[PDB]
């Protein structure tokens, strides 16, 4: 029982390791798709403003 | 999608990494204590294995 | 005359795309998202016009349905913002709910109804 705690002990370890790394790479994806959808909402932004300046 | 459902993604993996960094601090100190608490029985198990041995 | 009418509109959004088609080629000034800036004015004036009316004059009622799409889930868009904020209550559908065998898909967490209470018979109310 002592190793099996061990065993469990490393495990958990283990595991808790490649689930952060995971994580961290969603987040990297997810924050290089945020980049570009602000940045389009930005230029949706300023578009909108100044089409509606021009034409008046 | 949109910056809404971009972020609220994002929180949602930065929150589990948390969770799961704070579980790995916690595995590590268990495996260590686990290691020292299966030294301690070595000598006990390896007398009555002696004693065991020499009857077998 | 003392009935009770259910009116049912089946898309504010259409209705306020079509205003904003007029507007434009008028060539009134545009506010957010290319929308007149009176869209508000046109659906609060619309919409204030459901009521119960006092056993004084007939004690009929008026109750209305307005319909709002959504692309994507986008609750923030402007006109589902005005709509929101006029109407006593949401209710809120969801494909997530409506795939997953959860069918009607009212999301009962975000929905409300403020007259809520006074609605319901006793039974229901317990």
């Amino acid at each position: 029982l002592l190793d099996a705690k061990a065993s469990e002990h490393a495990a958990r370890m283990t595991a808790m390791k490649n689930a952060t790394d995971n994580a961290n790479e969603l987040i990297r994806t997810l924050t290089l798709s945020y980049n570009r959808a602000r940045q389009a909402a930005i230029t949706q932004e300023i578009t909108e403003i100044v089409a509606g300046a021009n034409a008046l | 999608a949109s910056l809404r459902d971009i972020k609220t993604r994002i929180n949602a993996t930065k929150k589990t990494s948390q969770i799961t960094k704070a579980m790995e601090m916690v595995s590590t100190s268990k495996l260590n204590r686990a290691e020292q608490n299966a030294k301690s029985f070595v000598p006990y198990m390896e007398k009555i294995q002696e004693v065991v041995a020499n009857v077998a | 005359k003392g009935k009770h009418v259910l009116v049912v509109y089946d898309d504010l959004s259409k209705q306020a795309a079509a205003y904003r088609e007029l507007s434009l080629l008028l060539r009134r000034p545009p506010g957010r998202e290319a929308y007149p800036g009176d869209i508000f004015y046109l659906h609060s004036r619309l919409l204030e016009r459901a009521a119960k009316l006092s056993d004084a004059k007939g004690g009929g009622s008026l109750t209305a349905l307005p319909f709002v799409e959504t692309q994507a889930g986008d609750i923030s868009a402007y006109i589902p913002t005005n709509v929101i904020s006029i109407t006593d209550g949401q209710i809120f559908l969801q494909s997530d709910l409506f795939f997953s065998g959860v069918r009607p898909a009212i999301n009962a967490g975000l929905s409300v109804s403020r007259v809520g209470g006074a609605a319901q018979i006793k039974a229901m109310k317990k």
